[PDB]
């Protein structure tokens, strides 16, 4: 159907999910395997050699989509899967500020709910 | 006294599939009847297919019943019969509390 | 048949027991709530179209 | 799918009615070179009961079966299929008029007994649709619970045959609270008449063709050693190999030990099978190096029979499962390797096998490849709670902001028309 996504200029979108699949392949694995082979990452997500493999680890850590590391003296992929702890100013912040984004939604609803009290009775 | 001769041939015999049946049809006839020493013979080698099948709640009161028998008349199995009274308490794995 | 709370780590030969306890409760007591103002919320907005 | 070491001598003795057709038919069928033996056992039972029906349909595989055994370098006795045809076209005849003129009687009993002999020689001659009728309108001319009963039971048989088995657990449910919920206590200490034997027989096997493998086993195991031999339906050889397998895999192993192990109602069906006994207890004893050595070879066989063909793969698939977490969540860390010839299979194999049920099941642990290590993977409760506190308030958020336009939309009466 590459007429039917090219006619409606879209393709390459269509192609982006080609990439984000290879890239969610590769997302399930952090949650089976911990230590994996760059070979065998290659040989599971399907993009051979282990170059290929390489590749992705490298682009979905330095976008940040995943939690990995490489030992490439073996040719390992480590994977992190640790992200945040909660336990210092960082969370801290982003807690006031999503907190103020919420009271500032109450603080919409509040007005929008002063606008119902002049109009017509019942 | 019929039930008596028929659970002692086969605890020679080492029939449990019979012996099992025995047991369980001679608790039955144990009701109408007088008292002899035949009374805890049966209740021996009952709790003996209760040991075997695993259940010991189920021989550790036998056990007692039919050391009682021997004690009132003869004592040829109340030397041994103690050994799976005891026996029965300790792998009743509670009891610890026999003599 | 869960007596002995612990578990094996076979490589090193050993047995790690069962024991680090913490404040369990709030944590879990918190998931609750978050639940149920997720599916509150929705059925606010289901409300108004 | 065959299987040499398979007594067809053993598989007729124990069964009879259709049942012993039924059988022996899904033999010759999947099972080849005992094809040779499978369709004269057949033929000659066929030959007795009146049966036109089923000679017609067994001889006429005798015929290309020979015929398939001289690609590799007996005769339509229609003298005979005249003979039992006739007599028995006659035989309904006069069991017609019998019926007919016990309902000119008016007797209650009598006609019951008509009934039941109409049904039967209806099923003698292979048809079913008319076999099943006759016991329906016994229903009708009786007055005890255990008239109501001892047609039930009929009901059922042939319910079984014609594989409708929603109506086998229809008057299965009819049949149990029948008689005040089974007489009460069950005629007082120990009947003779071993009946409920039967009932979790049929309640069973009708589940086990519906896939409640463990509903099948709440039955099977209930099932004690008063009835044994009931042909018609399923042996106790059989009630052994079919309970036993139903409940291993659907059952935990605390259950196991008490509804299963240790449980004398059953106990004894277990001694019949050593085979299906050994896997129970290795499972149990956690020796599955042997467990699944044993069962393995014990497929062969189970497939040729005939009521435990159709769930050979998500019962042994699912004991195999279940193995596979009781060998692992004990241990905090396991080696692959050790693990691997524990399930009869490789360090590669084992590494694939785990991942699925890392995803899927409840393995709540990683792979270390590298070393070919399994850790276990327990949950940061912290991280949790606070995790999804975030992400739920920022759907919140996310829909507040949709229907505050919503609310907007429709206050400004915003949509595209048609004409």
């Amino acid at each position: 159907h590459s007429e039917t996504f090219t006619r409606d200029n879209n393709m390459g979108l269509v192609k982006q999910c080609l990439s984000s699949l290879y890239k969610k392949n590769i997302q399930r694995l952090t949650k089976t395997f911990l230590t994996l082979s760059l070979q065998d990452m290659a040989s599971r997500v399907q993009l051979s050699g282990p170059q290929e493999a390489e590749k992705y680890v490298l682009h979905m850590i330095e976008d940040g989509e995943i939690f990995a590391s490489i030992n490439q003296k073996d040719g390992m992929v480590s994977f992190h899967d640790n992200p945040e702890k909660y336990n210092n100013p960082a969370m801290l912040h982003n807690i006031d500020q999503e907190m103020l984004k919420c009271i500032e939604l109450d603080e919409r609803l509040k007005a929008m709910d002063q606008e119902i009290t002049v109009n017509p009775q019942f | 006294e019929i039930y008596a001769l028929e659970i002692q041939m086969y605890t020679a015999q080492k029939n449990n599939k019979k012996l099992k049946a025995l047991y369980e049809q001679s608790l039955h006839i144990k009701s109408a009847i007088p008292h002899p020493l035949i009374m805890g013979v049966i209740r021996e080698c009952g709790g003996k297919m209760h040991l075997r099948e695993g259940e010991f709640e189920k021989a550790h009161t036998d056990f007692f019943e039919a050391f009682k028998n021997y004690d009132e008349s003869g004592s040829p199995r109340r030397t041994t019969c103690l050994k799976y009274l005891v026996l029965a308490n300790m792998l009743m794995k509670s009891g610890i509390n026999p003599f | 048949d869960n007596t002995i709370h612990g578990r094996i780590d076979q490589v090193n030969q050993l047995l790690e027991l069962d024991h680090q306890k913490r404040g369990g409760a709030r944590y879990t007591a918190l998931d609750k709530w978050t639940n149920q103002l997720n599916s509150l919320n929705q059925a606010v907005v289901s409300k108004l179209a | 799918v065959e299987n040499p070491s398979l007594d067809l001598e053993q598989y007729a003795a124990s069964y009879s009615g259709l049942m012993r057709i039924e059988r022996l038919q899904f033999i010759a069928d999947h099972c080849p070179t005992l094809r040779v033996e499978a369709l004269k056992m057949a033929l000659s039972f066929v030959q007795r009961t009146f049966n036109v029906d089923m000679y017609e349909e067994i001889h006429r595989k005798l015929s290309e079966a020979t015929r398939e055994l001289q690609n590799a370098p007996p005769a339509l006795d229609t003298a005979w299929v005249e003979a039992t045809r006739k007599k028995a076209l006659l035989k309904l005849e006069k069991l017609d008029t019998d019926l007919k003129n016990y309902k000119g009687n008016s007797i209650k009993e009598s006609i019951r007994r008509g009934h039941d002999d109409l049904g039967d020689h209806y099923l003698d001659c292979g048809d079913l649709s008319n076999a099943l009728k006759c016991y329906s309108r016994a229903r009708d001319y009786c007055t005890s619970a255990k008239h109501v009963i001892n047609m039930c039971l009929n009901v059922i048989k042939v319910s079984v045959y014609l594989q409708n088995w929603s109506h086998v657990l229809s008057y299965v449910s009819k049949a149990e609270s029948t008689p005040e919920i089974a007489e009460q206590r069950g005629e007082r200490d120990s009947q003779t008449q071993a009946i409920l034997t039967k009932l979790k027989c049929a309640a069973g096997l009708a589940e086990l063709a519906a896939r409640k493998y463990k509903q099948a086993a709440k039955c099977l195991l209930l099932a004690s050693f008063d009835h044994c031999d009931f042909p018609e339906l399923l042996s106790p050889s059989n009630v052994a190999i079919y309970g036993g397998l139903c409940a291993l895999a659907t059952f935990d192993r605390q259950e196991l030990q008490r509804n299963v192990i240790s449980s004398s109602s059953f106990k004894l069906f277990l001694e019949l099978e050593p085979q299906v006994r050994d896997i129970i207890f290795k499972f149990y004893e956690s020796k599955y190096a042997s467990c699944l050595k044993m069962l393995d070879e014990m497929k062969d066989n189970l497939l040729l029979d005939m009521y435990l063909a159709p769930h050979v793969r998500t019962l042994y698939t699912q004991i195999r499962n279940r193995a596979l977490i009781q060998y692992f969540s004990p241990y905090v860390s396991a080696d692959m390797h050790r693990m691997a010839a524990a399930f009869n299979t490789t360090v590669a194999a084992l590494e694939d096998e785990l991942t699925q049920l890392i995803l899927e099941g409840l393995i709540s642990a990683r792979v270390d490849s590298h070393s070919k290590i399994l850790y276990a993977r327990d949950v940061d409760q912290r991280s949790t709670t606070f995790e999804k506190s975030l992400l739920m308030g920022k759907e919140f958020q996310r829909r507040a902001k949709a229907m505050m336009l919503r609310a907007a939309v429709l206050r400004n009466q915003i949509h595209v028309k048609s004409p």
